[PDB]
């Protein structure tokens, strides 16, 4: 087996800039590497074929060099839409194997999180169970705090976070919070809030409501 | 019990440069991320710009993006502000503030006292 | 081209799976054809290859249980897959590679998702986020789904059938501690069409049979 | 009786394409053959069914000298049981196969700064060869539901691709001449 190691694991960068994966692999396979780029749930799409052509309609943008055991994918202008992740893969000598990859997120300005809470609807209610949702749109850097406190007592391990991709289009994150509690625990307390400590955030923002009030 | 000293600012000409200064004793800085603030008459509290980590980046605001530089010396326990491009529209008080967590998740604890930067 | 996955889902660990890869545009049995997994979370793997002539080659980690076969009638692609373990629980795809450097050949399939591991299927809950003066600011307004307890992966989520997709923000699912998949899909629209526009969501769940349709008003 | 012209086959200038290997038909004549295998400029020297010492105590008819170029790391291909684009679309040995298969690096005659095109493999092919079958057809190969019509494109391939043989390929790159001897063994 020829184990390719492909470094950087994650080299996030501005949009405009320059662009260096290096992918090596442990024996020689001449020039036979073939670089795919997978966007976040779709399938991995051909950029680099031979280490050094071009595909069939790929921008022109990217670029592939190097022979041997090492090799080289460059993006000439990083773009909105190159955000996806890269491997590296030998397929000449069996069994073919891919690179660790690349995880190609986005550096940018500094954008503060709108921060919205949910109380738990009257359909779950009815289910016996409660959840609350506390949500984080649209900021940079990735790195956020969300801290559940119900009547002032802050809450831990019964809420769980979901973070999406980062957005092609402004770079951005979002992120999602769901605290859930049995319809009897939710009754017994009155103000449900989530605090939100990011680096945009001068002070740490806190939205809430009281349970059966508009 | 420790106190963000700041140093700098004044009548400045219009367009031109300044360097500010915020100075921190009885903790070090090389483990910690300090940021900087801006309060102009009308607005209150705008972003300006931070720095993560000696092996990282710095990153900045959507109006003041390119046009800043923010420098770090861990070994003297300040971490100044390079400032150039000072349009009018900026004429704030500048501040300077400390995170309090190592994940970088903005723990904002401890603040500065403000330096007066006015443009013409 | 159009390469189709399926026969995947949840099967009990050392069970048997088939998964077929259905073929347009393309002849199956003259074409180097690849079947590809990738583990949640992980990179991609190669499974097992098959040559024009039939030529075929497999893993070492999944040789003498996986079985790829080719069929002329249906221009499908065929993996048989027996003795399945909990590292199989990945996304398999079928496709067509470049050989000999030749561009435009390389194609690939949607992917199958398939899970090896002993539970059982439950069709997920549909519950409304309504949107409200809480979740209104800077002229908009934040709307959403919250698509509780189902298993296994995955979901679909659109808004008004597709019509609404500028603004949407459906989050990856987490495992809840019952085991059960949680998600929330939200979508940021203008505060002044809450009371005029009618918002729908539309979750489908397939390994269960699970079609909702949640419509999401304000109340406050 | 007279000794076999090995000479014209294993130092010939040229050597053909292993898609359109080249046979020699030889009647029974006398070889020293031990002298062969004790030849240090053959690399690869892999007998079957017979010892290479004892090649001339064989009773054949016509001995054939099949040869042709291919790469390094497909050496391995030319033997008995094999698989690959070389032992399926190009040239294909049989299980019972009686006989020698002999190579050696050729990278000091058939690699050109620049790369040499002229040698050819077989790449697409809808079954595997039978063993000592060639194939020199031009075909476009039809790897699509739509007829090709002797238009090349995609889903519609030249079966046959041309090595890139460069002298600073790396070995399993670089191009062997293989001799494969067969025997028709009375």
């Amino acid at each position: 087996a020829i184990q390719l190691t492909q470094s950087p694991s994650s080299l996030s960068a501005s949009v405009g800039d320059r662009v260096t994966i290096t992918c090596q692999a442990t024996h020689d396979i001449n020039k036979f590497l073939n670089w795919y780029q997978q966007k976040p749930g779709k399938a991995p799409k051909l950029l680099i074929y031979d280490a050094s052509n071009l595909e069939t309609g790929v921008p022109s943008r990217f670029s592939g060099s190097g022979f041997g055991t090492t090799f080289t994918f460059t993006i000439s202008s990083l773009q909105p839409e190159d955000i996806a992740t890269y491997f590296c893969h030998q397929y000449e000598n069996i069994p073919p194997i891919f690179g660790p990859g690349t995880k190609v997120e986005i550096k940018r300005t500094v954008a503060a999180p709108s921060v919205f809470i949910f109380p738990p609807s009257d359909e779950q209610l009815k289910s016996g169970t409660a959840s609350v949702v506390c949500l984080l749109n649209n900021f940079y850097p990735r790195e956020a705090k969300v801290q559940w406190k119900v009547d002032n007592a802050l809450q831990s391990g019964n809420s769980q976070e979901s973070v999406t991709e980062q957005d092609s289009k402004d770079s951005t994150y979002s992120l999602s919070s769901t605290l859930t509690l049995s319809k009897a625990d939710y009754e017994k307390h009155k103000v449900y809030a989530c605090e939100v400590t990011h680096q945009g955030l001068s002070s740490p923002v806190t939205k809430s409501f009281n349970r059966g009030e508009c | 019990q420790v106190q963000l000293q700041e140093s700098g600012g004044g009548l400045v000409q219009p367009g031109g440069s300044l360097r500010l200064s915020c100075a921190a004793s009885g903790r070090t800085i090389s483990r910690y991320a300090m940021s900087w603030f801006r309060q102009a008459p009308g607005k209150e509290r705008e972003f300006v710009a931070v720095a993560r980590r000696s092996g990282d980046g710095a990153f900045y605001a959507d109006s003041v993006q390119g046009r800043f530089t923010v420098s770090r010396d861990d070994a003297k326990n300040t971490v100044y502000l390079q400032m150039n491009s000072l349009k009018p529209e900026d004429t704030a008080v500048y501040y300077c503030a400390i995170d309090s967590d190592t994940f970088y998740s903005g723990s904002y604890d401890y603040w500065g006292q403000g330096t007066q930067v006015t443009v013409s | 081209v159009q390469l189709v996955e399926t026969g995947g889902g949840l099967v009990q660990p050392g069970g048997s799976l088939r998964l077929s890869c259905e073929a347009s545009e393309i002849i199956v049995s003259a074409n180097y054809m690849t079947w590809v997994r990738q583990a949640p979370g992980k990179g991609l793997e190669w499974v097992s290859l098959i040559y024009p002539g039939g030529t075929t080659y497999l893993s070492d980690s999944l040789k003498g249980r996986f079985t790829v076969s080719r069929d002329n009638s249906k221009n499908t692609m065929n993996l048989e897959m027996n003795s399945l373990r909990a590292g199989d629980t990945a996304v398999y795809y079928c496709a067509r590679l470049i050989v000999g450097g030749i561009a435009g050949m390389d194609v690939w399939g949607q992917g199958t998702t398939v899970t090896v591991s002993s539970a059982s299927t439950k069709g997920p809950s549909v519950f409304p986020l309504a949107p409200s003066s809480k979740s209104t600011s800077g002229g908009t307004a934040a709307l959403g789904c919250l698509v509780k307890d189902y298993f296994p992966e995955p979901v679909t989520v659109s808004w008004n059938s597709g019509a609404l997709t500028s603004g949407v923000h459906t989050f990856p699912a987490v495992l809840q501690s019952s085991g059960l998949y949680s998600l929330s899909s939200v979508v940021t629209v203008p505060s002044s069409s809450l009371g005029t526009q009618t918002y729908i969501c539309n979750v489908n769940h397939k390994p269960s049979n699970t079609k909702v349709d949640k419509r999401v008003e304000p109340k406050s | 009786t007279n000794l076999c012209p090995f000479g014209e086959v294993f130092n010939a200038t040229r050597f053909a394409s292993v898609y359109a290997w080249n046979r020699k038909r030889i009647s029974n004549c006398v070889a020293d053959y031990s002298v062969l295998y004790n030849s240090a400029s053959f690399s690869t020297f892999k007998c079957y069914g017979v010892s290479p010492t004892k090649l001339n105590d064989l009773c054949f008819t016509n001995v054939y000298a099949d040869s042709f170029v291919i790469r390094g790391d497909e050496v391995r291909q030319i033997a008995p049981g094999q698989t690959g684009k070389i032992a399926d679309y190009n040239y294909k040995l049989p299980d019972d196969f009686t006989g020698c298969v002999i190579a050696w690096n050729s990278n000091n005659l058939d690699s050109k700064v620049g790369g040499n095109y002229n040698y050819r493999y077989r790449l697409f092919r809808k079954s595997n060869l039978k063993p000592f079958e060639r194939d020199i057809s031009t075909e476009i190969y039809q790897a699509g539901s739509k007829p090709c019509n002797g238009v090349e494109g995609f889903n519609c391939y030249f079966p046959l691709q041309s090595y890139g043989f460069q002298p600073t390929n790396g070995v399993g790159y670089q191009p062997y001449r293989v001799v494969v001897l067969s025997f028709e063994l009375l």
